[PDB]
RNA sequence: CAUUGGUGAGCAGCGAAGGAUUUGGUGGAUUACUAGCUAAUAGCAAUCUAUUUCAAAGAAUUCAAACUUGGGGGAAUGCCUUGUUGA
């Protein structure tokens, strides 16, 4: 992080890696911000994975 | 006499309109007092930056002020005003119609002299009372006593006397007493200023024959006297830093200091104020300093500082002349036109008959500054022409500025009186610019204008021809020839493609600035005077000699509107910011506003003296004016800013005497239904059918992800135990038998009661309004508290509820929505029963009704197909 | 046309001062930089106030009655605004720095905290005229020895307590009869009096103080005095307290502390209600509702606003914004929503009209440089410095692709194909520019002819050909899709710093370092415009700056460019004070737009006062920090060169005024800008501005009622359009019978055709006709459908915004409708038993 | 400003240094300025060393000592946050205190932090030398003054003297 | 032959009781104008201080208090912590 501010984010990036993530299905309005409105009602998964 | 739109707001460039100024001190600090015409004005004497204003304007013009500490003692007409801080707190009616002259107050004694020689003393009412109220006796000097009296004045250490000064000699009444105590010998000359010296028992007089008397009033004797022959003393005054000085002020405008030790002449200041407008009005020595400050009818008021002397030894002989410190000012005649600075309402540009242009500023005073006229130097390297005495440019007839390039040229153009070129000028640097622009047909210059990207400048010639100049080189570019009289107007377009011109001719010419052609030519009855032109909107407007205005559209070039009703010539009028408003001001002292879309004058005002120009700030919030007497500039505030003003025309007939609704208000409220076959939705925010149907998911978002720390020990009814509003369902008080499940008789809900209600009745109008009204949380509540056992009364007569509410086609988005909700509830309890004959008959009603509305959808599916097949093929 | 006026503020909901609530409860007023934003909960709606000061706003508040709103800087400077009719009606300078401003519960007065004097005003009359001095002075208090921290009015505006850093509270008397009723002292306290209350019954006076602890004051026998009766602590391990706030009805209590975390209090039992914490940032400043029921926090250092509902544990409102974040902002193809890329590696989507943040996207782990949508919509890509280009479905919120470079390449560009199948991405670093597959996520290839790194990329939507260019002052056109693979240099005068596409695709203009805009025919590759922009652009002197701002170089040319949809003008914008509107087939500036007027930032003026300059330097370089009283505001943390890509506690430099990225709306005549205080959006929606078209003496509005009252709809209407009144526009409208709507849509004349389908547009989406728009809309495709068709671009706003109105709210409703028919059919049809 | 002085003891010169950053060295007498900085920062207090050659200023941070004629000599990294400077003559020890609510004490003549102590009373309000046995005499928060000594890690003795701030 | 190299001698043209270049000092602006001091619901502004004191209130086991240190290795004697011995 100090390198990085210091050379004012002129860097070269880390080499790529791969990782592994796990999505629990839920409803997608739980995953936007906090107000009254929502964006999207669809599910988390989609009919493939489920 | 009153506007509809707009009110007076205060006047800007007035500093002093020769009234003697007073000087009072609040603790170590000075303030001046100033005179402008009905209204005062206080400044700081260390920075002369105003501080106060009087609130209100006074009924007639004030003669006399004087400032004591925080009060300030205004006297006008019969009436002797007491003002702190701008706001009067006392007002001394005299009973004498003779209006008062002048006026002095000492100790708790006020003393106002009328032009009979009558002097009224009032009182404190309470030793400590603030100011003098209570009216205490009359003292009239008779012309056996003494001729008109010339000032009021009050020696220190004297009890109860006031000395009265008059032409002929001065006396000394007691106003405790009402006594005349002394009468002094008679002095052959008239007597015009008296001033008490820092010496005890004396007083300085000054004579209308350049006679200053240090007259003794204990010894009732002359003291000195020095001799200024062939000059008028207007003011006195003595320097208490020390040093033995005299300040002799003449109405010749000059001001010379004496040394009444050495008797002899520290300096003069020749012309620090003009003769014409009375020379050295007042002059004063600030107490115990070394400046004095000086005032004169020339609308100014300046400060001089008399510098340490540059002798080690023997100072009080090489006294350093008196510097210029520091001054205010504003025009000395009326301005004769003016024009907004910038887009903002910071600064104005003002020009008057007395050969200035300043720059004045409604923000802060502080910030007016007069732009200068010093010249550059001559890019070919020879010698200018003029006379070695300087002196000041000609009148400015007409003026145009542009901000597009500010600070990178000239952005100014004036047309001078009977003068042959225009001069520009520099707003950033406030000094003349290095072009000047011929007509180069021998002809003055009557109109100037600028392209919006302050590249070119526009002359028109009293002969007829459109000279056009390049303002970065000053370098004439191109010329038009169409008029064969005097061009009176000239305009471009925002696009900087089509230019306009107006003249004396009558004809308006139409041309292509960028191809240099004449697009059209239009002939209007009578001479064209003036125009302005509206960028945005592409119109203008021509005050025509017949007592017109006629607005014209540049695009299509026709007449659109024709404003009459003025008696005599228009001088000015402007557009305002919007393009909605012309405001127009003629010789037959009327402000009028018409209404260009109804074109219709909707305001008008009776001036007192003929407004000369009009000009809107481009925020709109403002109205500037300038009038035919006066050295200032009127601002309005234009109060259709902060309310609506109708359109109504104003009456014509009663206006000569004095010298639909929502059409009318330019508004337009959609109607609740336009008719009743058609779907309507409810009138409220769009979002709440979504929050109703998601109502659980949006808020298991709410919680926070860990539960709040709570105390153990916690009452159980802390939300019932509110000192006391809050509204909700839960906050239900039951208004006034068997038990019953959905709600006993005296102890039910509102909204159970209405159902009921609505059933016998057989209408749930009532009931549908409640539902509407309810918030999302608790309409949820109800549904889900509606009774779902046997013989399920209360669902079917929500279904019928519902189903009368879809017939109304308004709100139908929230029928859907309750019914939506009524299913999710208790759809259990509808699909266990589907068979029960009350339950089925509500729901097939509901369902023919519900049957109907599916004409939205074939709509709303037709509309996308070809909206999507238009959009993309 | 450019008629473009400041609308809101995006980006941010909170920076610093009090945030207020209206009496009703239904508005909340939170200072956000140097302007007060207000928005509407229950209505979803929220607007910026024009006026602006000079500095940073510091405290506000609004008077009981909701037609005042007075507002005060750092230095004192305030404004008095007509909340109802959005204008200002006074400025006032106090001279000093002014802590807390609050109303009269009568709104007769209100008070100020100015130093260690307590100033007490009288209210101007919101209905009378605007006059010189409206303000007039009620009484100057001076009895504190130190700062007032904070005041609270009695309920019934007799008697205020203010509470001062003398380790004190003391309570004065509005009315001088009265002062020997309250002229009493309350010490005791070991730290700063952040605040004292009176309870309901206004016999018991509550004192808190910084070090944690809170005093009952009672009047009782010890010959009858006050005295602390009762004594409580917060034993909050090192945090202190930072704000408090006392609800009497309620008899609530709200602390918010240094370490982030609030607890809610009953008094005088001292019960905890709740406990929670919004973060590690203090808690800046809390407010309560008039009813009780909402509590408001803010976090200056985030700049979170947060509205809480303790009873349900719920949370109404819970957003943060951005500040000198902001790296580029993107439109929905519909116009209703926003998302921005900002150096802390996330992406927010926000509603225009809500104000508030619909989500947001943490999986970047550095700076966003970039962000767009496919022409589709539902789809969206970004590039960051991490090295990846990500995109995200709109439809579940998952990155469900990332695509990287082989060797580690920094992308600061990005374009994307119409078709949404090929992504392309540039880089600073690398002078080529890498294409992937977006079904497969492969690298395609890597195109290269470049000397220079590229600087920006756009593809076309029509003839789907790529433009690239560098700061190698050279463009090339890619025809990559096709058989045969064509590159055509087009060279510039200099380094191309910007690139906008024109919605045909017959034309691409670019903003070079010279401060040009120049504008080329790509199937020909000759040059057909040039707009010259040095003159027009203002560029302000920074405080460290030894050079004049005249002869600085340092932003006198545009780093972004948009087209308006039309095609007809150019909205630009760069490291400076100006967004510039441009008219392109003219070659003239429209109009000119200041971003900033607050001296806070670095760029804002021209000219700075020489007041301010000495024989050390600028008084703003000295360094103050040592001053301020807490730890954390002393402790320096700036890296010693950091320019950009950290915190603002790194930098150690004023934030200077810039322009990140510029569009305009494709569904309205708007546009919004990416700048330092966050997304100004500019519209021309008020459009109080007469603007007639081909008027005549004949056409007025008596006329055009007169026609409705014939029945002659079709003149009617006509004449409404040559006025172009809306009011008329909309009286006319309502007035037609369904009966004749199509009569009149196949006989409008079709120059004003563009006219209605945008009233339609603007008035379909928040009208409850939606049955009438509809007809009208059908009727309009039905009778006009090929004109529109012939002219998409000019028809291109007005179309979208009807596609807008039938697809967000129109199918919304079928939607609910058609899911209870087949519920209905269901429940009857099936059998329920057992 | 606001100006903090001092004078030396021999009363020949004048310390003044400016909150703001305005330090100078002269001899108000003679008025001969000896030094003049512009350290654009905050400076809490500054003092003379044995003579007027040498003063020290308490800057935003760390403690400076500095020469005759403004040139700097060290910057003392172990005094943090010192808002009152003091000096023995007798002994050439100075003597800090500041936020940190420590008491350093530090040799000038071999340049050697004699002794650090803890106050554990907070941040030091106000600090005062006694001429005639060289104890330092420290007021806290609490309303206590506390008399220290170099060789001791306590207090030597506690007066409560206020009810608050010293 | 060219100097857009320097230094000079002179014209044409410009041209009203002279013209050009440089420079010290002060004043007004450089943010949007509600006045000075104090012990401040009022006094003072020529200050009182010969009523300026009393009374009342006011003291957290927080009896906690370096969020403040360039890296590696140690620290005899110090300092901190823990236990322990004798009073």
């Amino acid at each position: 992080y100090k390198l990085d501010v210091l050379s004012s984010v002129h860097f070269v990036p880390k080499p790529a890696s791969t990782s592994l993530e796990i999505r629990v299905e839920t409803p997608t309005i739980s995953m936007e911000d906090a107000q009254p409105l929502y964006m999207s009602n669809a599910s988390s998964l989609a009919p493939q994975e489920i | 006499k009153n506007s509809k739109i707009f009110s007076p707001f205060r006047i800007i460039g007035n500093v002093s309109n020769g009234v003697p100024f007073a000087t009072g001190t609040l603790g170590s600090t000075f303030y001046i007092v100033t005179c402008v015409g009905k209204t005062f004005q206080i400044y700081d004497a260390n920075t002369l930056h105003l501080l106060f204003v009087s609130e209100k304007e006074t009924p007639s013009s004030i003669v006399a002020l004087s400032a004591h500490f925080h009060y300030v003692y205004a006297a006008y007409e019969n009436k002797v005003g007491i003002y702190k801080r701008g706001i009067e707190e006392h007002l001394l009616e005299l009973e004498t119609d003779a209006n008062v002259e002048h006026l002095c107050i000492f100790g708790d004694y006020l003393c106002a002299s009328t032009d009979d020689n009558s002097i009224f003393i009032y009182k404190k009412s309470d030793p400590q009372d603030k100011y003098p109220s209570e009216f205490y006796t009359k003292l009239t000097v008779t012309e056996i006593q003494g001729g008109e009296i010339v000032s009021l004045q009050h020696l220190a250490t004297y009890l109860n006397k006031l000395t009265v000064v008059t032409k002929s000699n001065v006396l000394l009444f007691n106003v405790r007493t009402g006594k005349l105590v002394f009468t002094s010998n008679e002095f052959p000359d008239q007597i015009t200023t008296a001033e008490p010296a820092p010496v005890l028992d004396i007083i300085a007089l000054g004579t209308v024959t350049g006679e200053v008397i240090m007259f003794n009033m204990r010894k009732g004797k002359r003291i000195r006297t020095i001799k200024i022959p062939q000059s008028r003393i207007s003011s006195l005054s003595f320097r208490t830093d020390g040093s033995s000085h005299l300040s002799v002020g003449t109405s010749s405008g000059d001001l010379i200091f004496y040394d009444l030790d050495r008797r002899s002449r520290i300096h003069v200041l020749k012309n620090i104020h003009r003769e014409s407008y009375g020379g050295v009005t007042q002059a004063t020595f600030l107490n115990g300093q070394p400046i004095i400050v000086t005032s004169g009818g020339d609308n100014s008021l300046k400060e001089y500082v008399f510098d340490p002397s540059l002798s080690q030894g023997s100072g009080d002989v090489v006294v350093q002349p008196p510097r210029y410190l520091r001054s205010r000012g504003g025009h000395s005649q009326p301005p004769s036109y003016i024009a907004f600075a910038d887009s903002q309402s910071h600064f104005m540009l003002s020009a008057s008959k007395d050969r200035s242009l300043w720059s004045f500023s409604l923000r802060k005073d502080a910030q007016s500054q007069e732009m200068s006229q010093r010249l550059h130097k001559k890019q070919d390297g020879g010698r200018v022409g003029g006379s070695t005495i300087k002196s000041k440019f000609p009148e400015i007839v007409a003026l145009a500025i542009e901000n597009a390039r500010i600070g990178e040229w000239e952005n100014i153009i004036t047309a001078h009186k009977d003068e042959k070129f225009a001069r520009t000028w520099d707003m950033r640097n406030k000094r003349v610019g290095r072009w000047t622009f011929d007509t180069t047909d021998d002809g003055f210059v009557k109109s100037v204008a600028m392209s919006q990207c302050g590249n070119f400048g526009f002359i028109g010639s009293s002969n007829g021809s459109i000279t056009i100049y390049n303002m970065q080189s000053g370098i004439l570019r191109k010329k038009y020839k169409l008029h064969k009289r005097a061009v009176t107007g000239i305009s471009l377009d925002g696009m900087n493609r089509k230019m306009v011109s107006c003249g004396l001719d009558g004809i308006v010419g139409f041309y292509d600035f960028n191809k240099s052609t004449l697009l059209g030519k239009l002939k209007l009855d009578a001479p064209i005077t003036a125009m302005v032109y509206h960028r945005s909107s592409d119109l203008f407007a021509l005050a025509l000699d017949d007592l017109s205005i006629v607005v014209i559209d540049a695009v299509t070039q026709r007449v659109v509107r024709q404003l009459w009703g003025h008696s005599n010539r228009i001088t000015a009028f402007d557009f305002s910011p919007e393009g909605r408003w012309i405001v127009s001001a003629s010789l037959d002292s009327t402000i009028r506003t018409w209404d260009l879309p109804t074109g219709g004058c909707i305001d008008g005002i009776i001036v007192d003296n003929v407004a000369t120009n009009v000009k809107f700030s481009p925020n709109g919030d403002l109205l500037a004016t300038t009038h035919v007497t006066g050295n200032g500039i009127c601002i309005w505030t234009n109060r259709a800013q902060f309310k609506t003003v109708s359109t109504r025309t104003i009456d014509e007939s009663e206006f000569a005497r004095m010298a639909l609704n929502d059409i009318d208000f330019n508004t337009y409220t959609s109607l609740e239904q336009i008719d009743k076959e058609l779907l309507t939705l409810s009138i409220g925010p769009r979002s709440k059918m979504n929050t109703l149907l998601h109502l659980d998911v949006i808020r298991k978002r709410s919680k926070p992800k860990e539960a709040p720390k709570k105390s153990e020990k916690l009452p159980f009814f802390l939300q019932l135990s509110g000192e006391k509003v809050r509204e909700g369902i839960a906050h239900e008080t039951p208004e006034e038998n068997k038990f019953k499940v959905t709600g006993r008789l005296g102890f039910e809900s509102h909204f159970t009661k209405q159902l009921r209600e609505g059933s016998q009745s057989k209408d749930y109008s009532s009931l549908l309004a409640t539902l509407i009204n309810f918030s999302p949380a608790a309409v949820d509540l109800e549904i889900r508290s509606l009774n779902s056992f046997e013989p399920f009364d209360e669902i079917v007569w929500f279904i019928d509820a519902l189903t009368q509410g879809l017939k109304s086609n308004k709100n139908f988005e929230l029928y859907e929505t309750f019914m939506s909700l009524l299913f999710k509830a208790h759809g259990d309890v509808i699909h266990a029963n589907n068979k029960n004959q009350d339950i089925a008959s509500a729901l097939q009603n509901w369902e023919d009704v519900h049957k109907k509305e599916d004409r939205l959808d074939d709509l709303v599916k037709f509309c996308m197909g070809v909206a999507a097949f238009v959009t993309t093929a | 046309k450019s008629d473009f006026k400041f609308s809101n503020l995006l980006g941010t909901v909170y920076r610093q001062g009090n945030i207020t609530f209206s009496d009703d409860g239904k508005q909340l007023l939170s200072p956000v930089g140097n302007r007060v934003s207000v928005f509407d909960l229950i209505n979803n709606k929220s607007f910026t106030f024009e006026y602006e000061h000079r500095k940073n706003i510091a405290a506000i508040d609004l008077n009981k009655q909701g037609t005042l709103l007075i507002s005060i800087d750092e230095d004192g400077r305030a404004i008095l605004v007509n909340f109802k009719a959005r204008n200002v009606l006074h400025h006032f300078n106090f001279k000093e720095k002014c802590s807390a401003v609050k109303f009269s519960p009568d709104g007769r007065l209100f008070a100020l905290a100015s130093g260690r004097f307590l100033q007490i005003w009288k209210t101007p009359d919101v209905n009378k005229d605007r006059q010189f001095a409206p303000f007039v002075r009620h009484r100057v208090h001076a009895g504190h020895f130190q700062d007032i921290t904070s005041l609270t009015w009695s309920q019934d505006s007799r008697f205020i307590l203010t509470t001062s850093k003398d380790l004190s509270a003391k309570i004065w008397s509005v009315d001088s009869e009265e002062k020997n009723l309250a002229a009493t002292t309350f010490n005791g306290h070991r730290d700063y009096v952040m605040g004292a209350f009176f309870s309901h019954d206004q016999e018991k006076i509550y004192t808190v103080s910084k070090d944690g602890a809170v005093f009952v004051w009672e009047f009782t026998k010890r010959k009858y005095s006050w005295r602390i009766t009762k004594k409580h602590f917060f034993y909050a391990n090192q945090a202190k307290v930072k704000c408090v706030t006392f609800h009497p009805a309620t008899r609530l209590l709200a602390v918010g502390f240094t370490s982030g975390e609030f607890r809610l209090y009953d008094l005088p039992d001292f019960t905890l209600i709740q406990q929670l914490s919004m973060g590690q940032n203090p808690v800046n400043t809390v407010s309560v509702n008039q009813t009780g029921e909402w509590l408001a926090f803010g976090s200056s250092k985030l700049g979170q606003l947060l509205v809480y509902e303790w009873q349900s544990e719920s949370y109404i409102l819970k957003q943060q914004g951005h500040f000198d974040s902001t790296n580029s902002l993107a439109y929905s193809p519909d116009g209703s929503r926003v998302v921005t890329a900002s150096e802390d590696g996330k992406i927010k989507v926000w509603d225009i009209t809500s104000g508030f943040c619909l989500a947001t996207f943490e999986e970047h782990t550095s700076s966003v440089t970039a962000v767009q949508f496919a022409k589709r919509g539902q789809v969206m890509f970004s590039s960051s410095l991490d090295g990846t280009v990500r995109a995200w479905d709109l439809i579940r919120y998952r990155n469900f692709r990332t695509f990287t470079g082989t060797e580690r390449i920094q992308f600061n560009c990005l374009a994307v194909d119409p078709s949404g199948e090929v992504v392309c991405a540039g880089s600073l670093d690398n002078f080529d520019i890498h294409v992937w597959s977006v079904q497969t996520g492969q690298l395609l290839d890597a195109l290269s002819g470049h000397e220079g790194p590229v600087s920006c990329l756009s593809f076309s939507q029509e003839n789907s050909v790529l433009a690239s260019a560098s700061w190698d002052k050279t463009i090339r056109i890619w025809s990559i899709f096709g058989r045969s693979q064509q590159v055509e240099p087009i060279e510039v005068y200099s380094d191309v710093l910007a690139l906008s596409m024109r919605p045909d695709g017959k034309e691409v203009a670019v903003s070079t370092l010279k401060g040009q805009i120049s504008i080329f025919n790509i199937e020909d590759a000759k040059q057909v415009g040039n707009i010259d922009c040095r003159k027009d652009i203002i560029s302000g002197r920074f405080n460290q700056d030894r050079f004049t701002a005249k002869n600085s170089e340092r932003s006198k040319f545009f780093t972004t460019i948009h087209y308006s949809f039309d095609g007809m003008a150019i909205v630009a914008g760069g490291n400076n004070n100006s967004i510039c509107l441009y008219d392109v087939p003219n070659e003239v500036l429209l109009k000119r737009f200041i971003v900033s007027r607050n001296m806070a930032l670095n760029g804002t003026l021209e000219f700075l006062n020489s007041k301010k300059m000495t024989e050390a330097g600028s008084l703003d370089l000295i360094d103050d920090a040592g001053e301020n009283s807490d730890l954390e505001d002393r402790i320096d943390n700036s890296l010693p060169g950091s320019q950009r890509g950290g915190d603002l506690s790194t930098r150690k430099m004023r934030p200077e005024v810039r322009v990140t990225s510029v569009q305009f709306s494709p569904t309205a005549n708007a546009f919004a800008a990416a700048s330092t205080e966050g997304l100004l959006i500019y519209s021309t929606n008020d459009t109080i501005l007469f603007d007639p078209f081909d008027l005549d003496v004949d056409v007025t509005p008596h006329s055009t009622v007169e026609a409705l009252r014939e029945k002659q709809f079709l003149n009617a209407l006509v004449m409404a359009f040559r006025l172009n009144e809306e009011y008329l526009i909309n009286k006319v409208y309502e007035a037609i019978p369904i009966k004749e709507i199509p009569l009149v849509a196949s006989n409008i004349p079709a120059i004003y055709l563009p006219r209605i389908l945008k009233f339609i547009g603007d008035f379909a989406i928040e009208s409850q006709h939606i049955e009438f728009n509809l007809i009208w809309i059908k009727a309009l495709l039905s009778a006009s459908g090929g004109y529109i068709n012939e002219h998409k671009y000019l028809f291109s706003t007005a179309m979208r915004s009807i596609q807008r109105f039938i697809v967000r709210v129109a199918k919304e409703v079928v939607n609910t409708t058609t899911d209870n028919k087949y519920t209905y059919r269901f429940l009857v049809s099936t059998d329920g038993s057992m | 400003g606001p100006y903090h002085i001092k004078y030396a003891k021999n009363g020949t010169h004048l310390l003044i240094t400016g909150r703001k950053g305005h330090v100078a060295s002269m001899d108000w007498r003679k008025g001969q300025l000896r030094a003049e900085l512009f350290l654009n920062e905050t400076c809490h207090s500054a003092t003379y060393l044995q003579n007027e050659q040498y003063f020290a200023v308490a800057q935003k941070k760390y403690t400076f000592i500095y020469d005759h004629e403004g040139t700097e000599l060290h910057r003392l990294k172990q005094h943090i946050e010192a808002r009152h400077l003091d000096f023995l003559p007798y002994h050439y020890l100075l003597v800090t205190a500041g936020e940190t609510g420590w008491l350093k004490y530090h040799d000038v003549s071999t340049g050697q932090l004699v002794s650090e102590l803890r106050t554990k009373a907070g941040p030091t309000m106000a600090m005062a030398q006694n001429p005639w046995n060289a104890v330092m005499h420290l007021g806290h928060s609490n309303g206590t003054v506390s008399l220290w000594s170099p060789s001791m890690p306590e207090p030597l003795v506690k007066l409560l003297s206020a009810r608050g701030p010293v």
